[PDB]
């Protein structure tokens, strides 16, 4: 078979297989950025209430769906890769999980351009200076060229401190866990 | 080629290859293990993944561990240097004596001999056991079965055969322990060292041992039989000589095959066995054969789950054997040892034109008298012995004498009975049973015949019983 | 006596934790957060 | 070690509990009710003898 | 006052070190099984931990998620939780520090009494000793039951099986074996001391409490460990308790000491494993048990070895307890464990109610070691007793001539001799004395209903007046000619005077 | 929080919460129903969905309907104000007498007592039933279990035990009827009202009733045993009293589980039973223990499917009981009543150090003679009772006399047969069986023992037979 080039992050499931096929197809020939832009475009194109209502009805024949999608793709001037992907999803009847593919490829493209999603959780918000030093130290955690994608949720359930996720790495300096640890130490 | 573990479920490992896939049955080596873990490819799942069964514990495997592809099936060391050693499924030694230094490595998977290689000659192999020699005589180059449940004498009988045939056998010998107690493996190692078949000093060892006991994961039990079979095959071909091949038990091969089938995606069949039971057993039992280039005498112990001879595993195994000796628990309860069932045992050579008309007629007379005894036992349960026709009592007396006279003391069962082992030449067994049937002993009591060699020993035991009466 | 010993021990534990969960609701923020980023620095430089 | 603010906070609430333990603080009626319950259970399980000094036996000869 | 002080002593030392640890998010939790997403480097059968301090084991490594089994209650794990890998295969504490302590399947003290001072840990899933370390079973494991020490003897390093129905007397045999070792453990020589481990699987906590108090009454917790994975303990704990206990015993045998482990039952470990496997979605097998249900036990009972003198010389006996259904020994797990073990001890309800207690069905009970692993005095006497009972069983179904009438008389005398009470194991020399008196035709004069009396009385006599003879038999370990002549005169005198 | 139904299959409902997910066992309220529908959470499916079991009929649930989280498991009213009342799964009174006014609620999903709480005491509870008292003596504070197929005597026996034990009981009592006839619950209610054990117009009621009878869905039968357990636990732990907890029928607790297990997408185990049969049974049955804080003397009626004791459910229950009492249909067909099988029934306190030496010796003699008779039965059935030695004929006669003598006339059966109920103190039972065993009554006809109190009544019956 054709030795497909594997994506960086492995997505699994039906969306995973379709997205890995698309990523392998795009990586050779080199069209990942353009195909991602086209995928984002079709993200809205199909979302149109008329098109969505006409594509979620399984009683319109697959022939009509494929013809309508060919007309839409021609009317939008896509790469042959995206047009063939939409045709393939339509033939197999996998339109109801099309967004999961566009989502998957996004997750698959973000890692391609080097990104490590991050999460920070605190009892209360932060002052921008402290957020800046967090940015600096977390970028210290990463490697070379690996941009960071910070997210700062606020969880009052914890009683203070901080909780930080960098990919699968996890550091929990929250008051709640220290309280739990010390309390359990007492009871033993 | 280099691949990458992508799943670990029990003993089944899914390995993904970015380059070219390895063919089915190839051996792969996991990189990053302190010991040696070898996976064997069993399926191609598409998308470059291959499913495999691990020949060792899959503990501490990490999704992503690199894997090397050896390019050939599991290749074991073969030759005269394996004699006196012990081995795994993958051929590395487990006797703590250093590397096996051979020049030839043989793959454990091979095609069975073709039809234009079969030997069609049969000649009795005298084992020295009365019941075996009389009713189900073995044959040189033939495959022997030893069916029977648990605790009936399979291991003792096979040890007795190694004591007899193997000790005084010029050719070599191989013993494959497949999924049996490790205690027994150690006991056999030491018993051979004592006897002298395994010589730890010189290079005069006559036995090669392969072990994959019941602590091993199913992958290793399902293949240690093939490893022992490969050693035996080499000694059959290149050495061009007679070989013995003892296997204990060959039901653990089937069972180990059944412990992974459900995880390989196969629907179960029959009583929860893999769908490929008969094919998997045939592709193995068809390499244990006496071609025209050599000659393997194969003795197999076959566990029968719950004494059930109609279970799919023993039922299928029946068709691959020339001789069978169905050890029975109902006879072992009576104290008749070996508990070989005289009516449920058979042999191919048991024909008047191969053994002789005297031997054949004696055997058939014994079987007929025992069957008549069984028919009478139903009546005796209602009447009583006191109400039988004075001829029927004669049948019962002869039948009980013959039932006891088939018992024999082994040289390996000294510990249990405390008696001494006897080897009974074939002519003496035929004479003894012909006389017992002819009536030349209808005055000696039954117990005189219990656990004795030739008939004269029964006469002497009766004399002693009478003197100390 | 041992019964009373263990009962008073459990009461001590419960009261202490009930008091600490309320004390921690104060605002030592700047200090603890600065220590947290200090620990982050220590972990980062100690990782590679 | 002088840094784990939760560590010293727990030690401080400890010291306060130490000083304030003139009587079981924040006891509530559950304190007394329980104490009574298991005291009575233990008394029943053990015995009713003169729970102060050695009760005397005064046996009887064969 | 000092109660709070010792409470503070616990805070004074904490776990400041926070490390950068790998994690995963619980995609789905339900029925005791979590499907974590992440944990890319988690090993197989590794120990992971949850956000609430609750442990678990990563059993399934699928490409998209890790199937984790929770060692405890499951209501506290939410979706999107956090699972931190501890980077260590499941392991348990081991050492003499555990003796006398009741612990759960994971080695946590369960009876209060503080914590375990264990200074070492051992992996539950360790491979059995090879073929070379072992050595044939030599010493005898003294069980205290007459019918087991005489007719189905057990050596050290053997793997007996106690198999029967519900309420026939299996745990009773286990407890008698545990209690008997007190005489050896109290003595001086370390070559006879046997440390006992009792794994209680699926038994309700009340039963284990009764058992522990019974051992305490007989002063038998000095050397006993109790690993309880009772019924209310998640299946992943009843699955793992046998392996924890086996590691605690492997520690002993690996250090020249001797250990006894008693799984009770294995038929409930099988059920817990089946529940785990069915909730991980692994396809079922026969009777719904997974395919790997034989392996489950074979890898566990193969660790009861007898190390040679180069590897310390230590041993580890095992007495798995199986439970059949209406005597259907032919079931699935019973047959598996029957073909795994060495000997067997068949207890039968028809014998339990007919008055024979322990119900040991001497006709079917077997012991591969047999001859070996039996003291010379017992070997001398129990052989003739075995022959006499074997002959008796043939002609027993009815009830004339002098010879067979006396044969039945002797058989019945021996049968009523073999009976016994509960938690009163007898020293081997006392068993030899009783069995000798019975088998040397002395009791043939007495009525059978009175035999028990004699038995009891006889001991209470010999145990006081003739301590010297029993000491002789124990020390020399055989019925010498002078010992036989003494025994003869003692029995002849006592019989008439009674 | 607020989620929306997405699936409604049978009694299993899937609810999607976009905001905070509810934990497991947490209860939910379906908003928009005529009555209260409570959904107990059971799994997290990912994608912010939770599977739940409905504690009431799910007909009328619309996809997209709104579900409101409640924040805590099913909390029921507990206290001394739940005596004389009737409750259901979710604690709602069903006696039409007004809300159960208590100041303390209990979640029905508490955890089992630890190990340092168990009590090792073992006393004997005298029930006034010959077969139960002689061979399988019930113990105070222990778990008891009556096994028997359909229509063998489980409910009659449990009502006799109610009568006897809970009339001579100064403590409280709790009857949880899970998966039994509704008219049986009504009859129990009115028998208690008449018998004074319930005061509708006072505060001297000593029995709390919980009811999830057979007409209710599989989600209510599963979680009603837990409600009874909680009501009993309060009276044990808090009030520190000695409780009687009768359950009937506990099989319906596991059966109900196997009804929802199928819909929860779990692979069935042995005979279509849920894979988690033993774990659920254990977590239920280890909360009924007698700890150091109090005592529960629970009697449980257990139904044996198709009279199969090899079934996974009774076979698993056997390991959770001190005393059993295997009621048998074979014996019940002979007319013996209660149909207790003397050889299947067992007990932990049948120990010479607890019951005595005369009690123990008599029980073992009875069992030995019955076992000998069972051994002979196969030959007796074909060859006839003439091919028997004289000792064997004596054994047969004694065994039949003993079999008949173990039968007793209950008071709760006064209506069935018109006989008069009899209680038989333990000493009288032991003496009568001693006499039968010794042979003192070999001149009487075996039908002189059929259904009598103490043995002297058997002698009087024989004398009347002579006339
Ligand atoms: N040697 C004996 N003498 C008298 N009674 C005995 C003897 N052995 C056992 N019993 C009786 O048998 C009963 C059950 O004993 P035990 O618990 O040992 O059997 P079990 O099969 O383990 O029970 P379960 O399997 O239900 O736990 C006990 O109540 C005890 O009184
Ligand atoms: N020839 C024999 N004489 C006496 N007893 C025997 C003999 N063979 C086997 N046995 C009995 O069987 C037991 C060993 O059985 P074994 O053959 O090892 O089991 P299996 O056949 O199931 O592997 C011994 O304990 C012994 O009592
Ligand atoms: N002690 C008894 N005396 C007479 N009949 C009885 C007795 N116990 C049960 N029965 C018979 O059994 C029936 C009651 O069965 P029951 O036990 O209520 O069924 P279940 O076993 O389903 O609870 C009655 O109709 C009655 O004929
Ligand atoms: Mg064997
Ligand atoms: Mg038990
Ligand atoms: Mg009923």
């Amino acid at each position: 078979f054709a030795k497909l080039v594997r994506p960086p992050v492995q997505i699994y499931g039906i969306e995973g297989r379709y997205a890995t096929a698309l990523y392998s197809a795009a990586s050779k020939q080199n069209k990942l950025e353009q195909v991602e832009k086209e995928l984002l475009r079709v993200g809205q194109i199909l979302k149109e209430p008329k098109m969505a209502a006409s594509l979620l009805n399984p009683y319109v024949k697959r022939s009509v769906k494929v013809k309508s999608l060919s007309d839409m793709t021609a009317k939008e001037k896509f790469s042959p890769l995206t047009s063939n992907l939409i045709n393939l999803l339509a033939e197999n009847g996998r339109l109801t999980n099309t967004p999961a593919v566009i989502s998957a490829f996004s997750t698959m493209m973000s890692v391609h351009r080097g990104e490590v999603p991050c999460t920070v959780t605190t009892a209360s918000a932060l002052d921008e200076a402290t957020l800046t030093e967090l940015k600096t130290v977390l970028k210290s955690f990463l490697s070379k060229g690996q941009v960071l994608k910070l997210e700062v949720k606020i969880d009052p359930s914890i009683m203070g401190g901080m909780i930080v996720r960098i990919g699968e790495k996890y550091v929990d300096m929250s008051a709640k866990t220290k309280i739990q640890k010390l309390s359990r130490a007492m009871r033993e | 080629t280099t691949g990458r573990i992508v799943a670990v479920i029990g003993a089944v490992v899914d390995v993904q290859f970015d380059e070219g896939l390895p063919p089915i049955l190839n051996a792969l080596e996991v990189q990053g293990r302190e010991t040696r873990l070898v996976l064997e490819v069993a399926q191609h799942l598409g998308e470059s993944t291959v499913r495999t069964i691990a020949m060792d514990g899959t503990e501490g495997l990490v999704r992503g561990q690199k894997v090397l592809d050896s390019g050939a099936p599991i290749r074991i060391p073969v030759g005269p240097e394996t004699l006196g050693r012990i081995m795994n499924v993958i051929g590395e030694p487990i006797d703590e004596r250093g590397p096996i230094k051979t020049k030839q490595f043989a793959a454990i998977h091979a095609e069975a001999p073709e039809f234009v290689e079969m030997s069609v000659e049969q000649e009795i192999l005298v084992t020295g056991i009365k019941v075996v020699d009389l009713l189900a005589p073995y044959a040189k180059g033939g495959k022997i079965g030893l069916f029977g449940g648990a605790g009936v004498g399979k291991t003792v009988l096979i040890m007795e055969l190694i004591n007899n045939v193997a000790k005084a056998h010029g050719g070599y010998s191989v013993f494959a322990g497949v999924g049996e107690r490790t205690r027994e493996g150690n006991d056999l190692y030491h018993e051979m060292i004592e006897s002298g078949v395994i010589n730890l000093k010189d290079a005069t060892s006559k036995v090669a041992l392969v072990y994959g006991q019941m602590n091993e994961p199913p992958g290793a039990r399902a293949r240690v039989a093939l490893t022992g079979l490969t050693v035996a095959e080499y000694f059959r071909d290149q050495e061009g000589q007679d070989v013995l091949l003892f296997i204990d038990n060959i039901f653990r091969f089937t069972q180990a095959g059944s412990e992974v089938s459900a995880l390989l995606g196969r629907i179960p069949s029959a009583v929860g066995y893999q769908p490929t039971l008969a094919t998997d057993m045939g592709t193995m039992q068809e390499r244990i054969t006496t071609t025209k280039k050599g000659s393997i005498t194969s003795v197999q112990a076959i566990y029968v789950p719950a004494d059930d001879l109609t279970d799919p595993a023993p039922a299928t195994t029946f068709a691959h054997l020339d001789a069978t000796t169905v050890l029975s628990r109902a006879i072992a309860e009576l104290g008749i040892y070996p508990a070989v069932d005289p009516l449920d045992s058979t042999s191919r050579i048991m024909d008047p034109n191969i053994v002789g008309s005297e031997h054949y007629d004696v055997a058939r007379g014994v079987q007929k008298i025992l069957q008549d005894y069984k028919s009478l036992q139903d009546i005796i349960a209602i009447l009583g012995m006191d109400e039988l026709s004075e001829e029927d009592k004669l049948t019962v007396s002869r039948a009980r004498k013959i039932q006891r006279f088939l018992s024999q003391p082994f040289q390996v069962a000294e510990v249990f009975t405390g008696h001494l082992g006897k080897l009974v030449p074939l002519k003496e067994t035929i004479k003894g049973f012909q006389q017992i049937l002819a009536g030349e002993y209808d005055h000696l009591p039954e117990q005189a015949f219990y656990m004795v060699g030739p008939i004269e020993e029964a006469v002497a035991k009766a004399d002693k019983l009478a003197e100390e009466h | 006596q041992n019964m009373m010993r263990q009962k008073e021990q459990e009461h001590m534990i419960n009261w202490v934790e009930k008091r600490v969960v309320q004390s921690i609701s104060a605002q030592q923020e700047k200090e603890t957060i600065a220590k947290c980023i200090a620990d982050l620095k220590l972990l980062s430089k100690k990782a590679q | 070690d002088p840094v784990q603010k939760l560590f010293v906070d727990k030690i401080r609430e400890y010291r306060t509990k130490r000083q304030t333990s003139g009587g079981p603080v924040d006891a509530g009626p559950e304190y007394q009710q329980d104490l009574d319950r298991e005291l009575f259970k233990l008394k029943q399980m053990y015995g009713k003898a003169d729970m102060n000094t050695f009760p005397n036996f005064t046996f009887e000869d064969p | 006052a000092e109660v709070s002080s010792i409470l503070e002593e616990r805070i004074l030392g904490a776990d400041t070190s926070v490390d950068l640890e790998e994690t995963g998010r619980v995609l789905s939790i339900g029925d005791g099984i979590a499907r974590v997403h992440g944990l890319r480097n988690v090993q197989a059968e590794e120990m992971v931990e949850f956000s609430s301090g609750l442990k678990g084991m990563s059993l399934n490594l699928e490409p998209d998620n890790v199937g984790v089994v929770v060692f405890g209650n499951d209501k506290l794990i939410k979706e999107g939780d956090i699972v931190k890998r501890t980077g260590a295969i499941v392991d348990v504490p081991v050492g003499e520090e555990l003796l006398g302590r009741v612990v759960d399947a994971l080695g946590n003290a369960i009876d209060g009494k503080g914590p375990i001072g264990s200074k070492a840990r051992r992996r539950v899933g360790l491979k059995a000793p090879g073929i070379i370390p072992r050595i044939s079973v030599r010493e005898p494991m003294q069980t205290g039951i007459k019918a087991v020490d005489s007719l189905v003897p057990i050596g050290r390093g053997q793997r007996e099986l106690i198999i029967g129905d519900r309420q026939t007397g299996k745990t009773s045999i286990a407890i008698d074996t545990i209690i008997n070792q007190k005489r050896f453990n109290d003595g001086t020589d370390e070559k006879k001391k046997l440390y006992c481990i009792y794994v209680a699987i699926g038994q309700k906590r009340s039963t284990v409490a009764q058992l522990v108090k019974r051992l305490t009454d007989a002063d038998a917790m000095k050397y006993t460990i109790v690993v309880s994975a009772t019924a209310s303990d998640a299946a992943p704990l009843q699955y793992l308790a046998p392996y924890s206990g086996c590691s605690m015993g492997e520690y002993f045998r690996d250090n020249g000491k001797h250990a006894l482990i008693i799984y009770d039952d294995l038929s409930k470990q099988a059920v817990a494993y089946r529940q785990m496997s069915l909730l991980l979605r692994r396809p079922p097998g026969r009777e719904a048990y997974p395919g790997d249900v034989f392996y489950l036990h074979s890898r566990l009972l193969e660790r009861a070895a007898k190390m040679n003198d180069a590897f310390g010389g230590g041993s580890l006996t095992a007495l798995p307890v199986i439970e059949t259904q209406a005597g259907d020994v032919s079931a699935y797990i019973p047959t598996n464990v029957i073909s795994i073990t060495d000997g067997q001890i068949f207890l039968e309800t028809e014998l339990f109610y007919k008055g024979i207690r322990p119900a040991i069905n001497v006709g079917l009970s077997v012991s591969r070691v047999g001859s070996a692993a039996q003291t010379r005095a017992m070997k001398q006497v129990a052989g003739t007793m075995k022959l006499e009972l074997a002959q008796y069983r043939e002609v027993a179904a009815f009830a004339l001539d002098a010879a067979t009438q006396q044969l039945l008389s002797r058989g019945v005398r021996l049968t009523e001799l073999l009976k016994q009470g509960q938690y009163s194991p007898m020293a081997i020399e006392e068993q030899v004395a009783v069995i000798y008196a019975g088998v040397r035709g002395y009791l043939d004069k007495l009525e059978p209903s009175k035999i028990t009396k004699f038995e009891n009385a006889f001991l209470s006599h010999v145990i006081s007046q003739h301590q010297a003879l029993l000491g002789k038999i124990r020390t020399d370990g055989k019925i010498s000619e002078e010992s036989d002549a003494k025994l003869k005169e003692i029995v002849t005198n006592f019989l008439a005077g009674f």
